[PDB]
RNA sequence: CAGUCAAGCGUUCAUAGCGACAUUGCUUUUUGAUUCUUCGAUGUCGGCUCUUCCUAUCAUACCGAAGCAGAAUUCGGUAAGCGUUGGAUUGUUCACCCACUAAUAGGGAACGUGAGCUGGGUUUAGACCGUCGUGAGACAGGUUAGUUUUACCCUACUGAUGAAUGUUACCGCAAUAGUAAUUGAACUUAGUACGAGAGGAACAGUUCAUUCGGAUAAUUGGUUUUUGCGGCUGUCUGAUCAGGCAUUGCCGCGAAGCUACCAUCCGCUGGAUUAUGGCUGAACGCCUCUAAGUCAGAAUCCAUGCUAGAACGCGGUGAUUUC
RNA sequence: UCUUAAGGUAGCCAAAUGCCUCGUCAUCUAAUUAGUGACGCGCAUGAAUGGAUUAACGAGAUUCCCACUGUCCCUAUCUAC
RNA sequence: GAACAGCCUCUAGUUGAUAGAAUAAUGUAGAUAAGGGAAGUCGGCAAAAUAGAUCCGUAACUUCGGGAUAAGGAUUGGCU
């Protein structure tokens, strides 16, 4: 018999199996499709993401009830030190797909990168690209020859990159390494790009612009087990129900004599990749100068991050990134932002966005003073002040 | 850009932080949070609860500015 | 709602579901308004129709004028109680949600408006603006 | 439920829409007919919950026809992608109103779904009534009260480990499987086209909203064993200070975390096509969208994108154990 | 007048008794197969197989209202085991 | 405290219920929830609300005994 009542199904089937992701860091599963008219260019960058905060900034959009009209708006800091590039490698299309061809390093690996090729790295010899090395020291005894290689086939090369989390404030001390496709000018001039900035820092200044729609790749919070009312918003059983009512009444008809895979079931709920699109880039940061926090209507010499430090992050030294709204994973969590794979007007993407005054209150709690300055103008004077 | 003030606590109100609230005599009140609202419902006097800016003027404790 | 619709809302929280009994804010001699449907509201099964700031909802009056009662009228909200946020980005909420009898044009049964009223229902309904004492 | 014929209705006019007398079918969502299976038992109405499927399409996309001037509508095609509600009365399926709505289409899945629930009804035992019976008792007549058991096994499903291609580590590829967005209103076009008037559009452009989905916790709200701070009662520690106990003693506030369309953010652009409208053009010296060839074209399909990554699919790269 | 003696009187009623039936009218609701008040050729009410009424009482059945609320919109969080 | 109520103590008696670690889903037993307030459901089932004492006020109906704590209001500590 047919269902009494209509109702859409509950949850995506497109996001499934809503099972942990295979890492902690998300990799990028589609890079823009690339140019040769336009220059050679990172199409992403890998940053943290720190917490959020509140900006204003004056909506101007010509037909809605808030056009020229201050507006309140969640962000999300990401911590973006400049990622150091150490190597790349080529990719050849073959009728299977790309396939790797060779991966080209750099003369001297940091510790932090070097790091990552360790699970016990104190208890060992950091016997790690030491033969690599010896290979290098030379000029293409095995290291042009490569590179040569790699323009003579590899349609497509990507730059390995490696963050720089001994200036994040995190405990980590393991620099995350991945790969940014390179999605301009032609393959001799992206492998002599990446010969050219190996050992070296980009920073975000240089990949990502103000007002940029980009696309934020992560691993979600993750969340253990969970039923099927919370991990898939299935309706509450009524409240006189034997053996629970955190559940799904019929999980399938008699026949076919088994459980379909459509049905909600309880399991892993969280730590999923997700790549969100259509994010606003509201402010490119620079950590070497004060003032992060000033715009050209408040004027106040103050930083980004929040009195008493971003909650279970810390401050924000480095360079960061002002992202509109939320972005999947949680805080300490290392987030990567991509490059929009279309171009979007929607009088949206090409809006000018200026800050007015952005949120540096204590989120630790109801905070109520931006700067110490002005707690202290408040307060007067405390015993604790002699 | 214009910070408002607690109508209760006189605190000082940023954006999107705290509450309004309109009683029937369109007599707008603002709260910097939920503390300061609740205590306003629970129709407590700002001039009788230590901590607030009303307090300390009408004790007269720290009005050198 | 629909057309006698005079401008957009932004998404308000809905305070209001079916069943709800909102003070009267006009003098038309209604007491109180019990929320039977909301115009333009969504279908999901199991949902009730809710109202909030500014929206037309269709109402019988319970308490009031024998005139007015035992018929269904359409009426406005104009005090909603639960608190919304604005795109200013205040959270603000009346201590009590009323609203008023209107035509389906959008045209007010009453004369006057007792008490404040919401500035969404007001840029809204020109006519509940006007006959309006405040508007927050 | 659908055809065929066409006396006739339709101001004239069989087929715009319909169509009598007849006749051909399909369906298994009615109900019969049967008695093949089950009486060492297949839990037996409805509702709730949830998934999927069909199309005989209610709405949405694009179209053809009209007794289509416009608006509204009616008939039909490709179409099941996407949605199809909130309530009063009833155990009800079915009904029937009140409304919202773009719409409130019809169905299947052991008349889906009771080791999922409930138990209102039916259909044990108690009891009342009416009629029937001498009586015990009967009554798809009414009424009231009436125990709803077991999963730890296998499989399916949801998640989670994992032996073994020298080892170990890092970065990837992408077969295959899944896939997602949806609908409305307002401004403007425009009081314009159209129309004697009454009335009264549409494409393009903006602003929002509905349903759905995936995240997130800046803010607001919720939660309080932070037993964090304060207050309060009774008692106990000789009094004070500090505390114990009252199964978290109670109250106010309460960070953090979790979390709410109760809060915020985001939800892509290319090609092939279906109907259908055409080009050239025979068949058939004329014609003709079709036969050969071909142009456009739908909420369709396939890609782009998104999810997983084959644990017997794979690549590249680092290190590779000697007194 | 006939049948078996009498032919349903006071009352009461779609009642725990009415098939038709979700009876008809009024009221209660936005909407009522529910409730109440009426009506009564009443399938098949009715006088100690007791009729009608009835204050008080009731872990009896039913309807509406005020209060209250996570029953619900629509879920979320916390504690012990 | 009205109280062989509940709650805390004295004498007396026990400290006996397999334990350790962690804090997932679903449970069992307790709770709390913005706005609405029965729209849920066969049905307000379950829960909440009320609650002691003093003072005030208390309707229909009635078998004059009741109904009645009807309904409905206010107060409540400490100290001198």
């Amino acid at each position: 018999s047919h269902r009494k009542y209509e109702a859409p199904r509950h949850g995506h089937l497109g996001f499934l199996p809503r099972k942990r992701a295979a890492s902690i860091r998300a990799r990028v599963k589609a890079f823009p499709k690339d140019d040769r008219s336009k220059p050679v260019a990172l199409t992403s960058f890998l940053g943290y993401k720190a917490g959020m905060t509140t900006i204003v900034r004056d909506l101007d959009r010509p037909g809605s009830k808030f056009h020229k009209r201050e507006v309140v708006e969640a962000v999300t800091v990401v911590d973006t030190p400049p990622v150091v590039v150490v190597g790349v490698v080529g990719y050849v299309e073959t009728p299977r797909g790309l396939r790797s061809l060779t991966t080209v390093w750099a003369e001297h690996l940091s510790d932090e990168v070097k790091r990552r090729f360790y699970k016990n790295w104190y208890k060992s010899k950091k016997k790690a690209f030491t033969k690599y090395s010896a290979k290098y020291a030379q000029d293409g005894a095995g290291i042009e020859r490569e590179l040569a290689r790699i323009k003579k086939y590899a349609s497509v090369v990507r730059v390995l990159v490696h963050t720089q989390i001994r200036k994040t404030p995190l405990a980590q001390k393991k620099a995350h390494l991945a790969e940014i496709q390179l999605n301009g000018g032609s393959i001799s001039e992206k492998v002599d790009w990446a010969r050219e900035h190996f050992e070296k820092t980009v920073a975000v200044d240089s990949v990502f612009e103000q007002n940029e729609m980009i696309d934020a790749i992560a691993v979600t919070k993750g969340h253990g087990f969970e039923g099927v009312t919370h991990r898939w918003g299935t309706k509450k059983l009524p409240r006189k129900t034997h053996r629970g009512l955190r559940k799904v009444a019929c999980i399938g008809a008699w026949h076919p004599a088994h459980v379909m895979w459509s049905v909600a079931r309880a399991g892993q709920r969280g730590y999923h990749s997700r790549t969100s699109i259509n994010h606003k880039i509201y402010r490119v940061g620079k950590g070497d100068d004060e003032a992060n926090g000033a715009t050209s209507f408040d004027r106040t010499k103050k930083t980004i991050t929040p009195m008493g430090g971003f909650v279970h992050y810390g401050e924000i030294k480095n360079d960061f990134i002002m992202v509109k709204g939320c972005i999947p994973g949680n805080r300490k969590r290392i987030v990567t932002l991509r490059k929009s794979l279309y171009t979007n007007t929607s009088r949206k993407a090409l809006e000018e966005v200026s800050l007015k005054w952005i949120d540096t209150a204590s989120k630790f709690g109801k905070g109520r003073f931006q700067t110490p300055a002005e707690k202290h103008a408040f307060m007067g004077t405390l015993k604790k002040d002699l | 850009m214009k910070v408002e003030i607690d109508s209760f606590s006189g605190a000082k109100i940023y954006p999107g932080r705290g509450t309004l609230f309109v009683r029937g005599d369109s007599k707008i009140f603002r709260f910097q949070n939920s503390k300061s609202a609740s205590l306003f419902k629970q129709r407590k006097n700002p001039r009788r609860i230590a901590w607030t800016v009303l307090f300390r003027k009408h004790h007269k404790k720290g009005i050198t500015e | 709602s629909g057309n006698g619709a005079q401008g957009t809302k932004f998404r308000i929280s809905l305070g209001l579901p079916v069943g709800a009994i909102m003070n009267c804010a006009d003098n038309s001699g209604a007491r109180n308004l019990y929320i039977i449907a909301v115009k333009g509201s969504g279908s999901r099964l199991n949902r009730l129709p809710a109202a909030s700031l500014g929206d037309m909802v269709m109402a019988t009056v319970k308490k009031g004028k024998p005139e007015l009662r035992k018929k269904v009228m359409p009426a406005i909200v104009v005090r909603q109680a639960k608190s919304w946020r604005r795109r200013d980005g205040v959270f603000l909420y009346f201590e009590d949600n009323a609203g008023v009898i209107a035509n389906p044009k959008g045209e007010m049964k009453g004369s006057a408006i007792t008490g404040p009223v919401g500035k969404e229902c007001a840029d809204l309904w020109p006519r509940v603006a006007s006959n309006s004492g405040v508007v927050v």
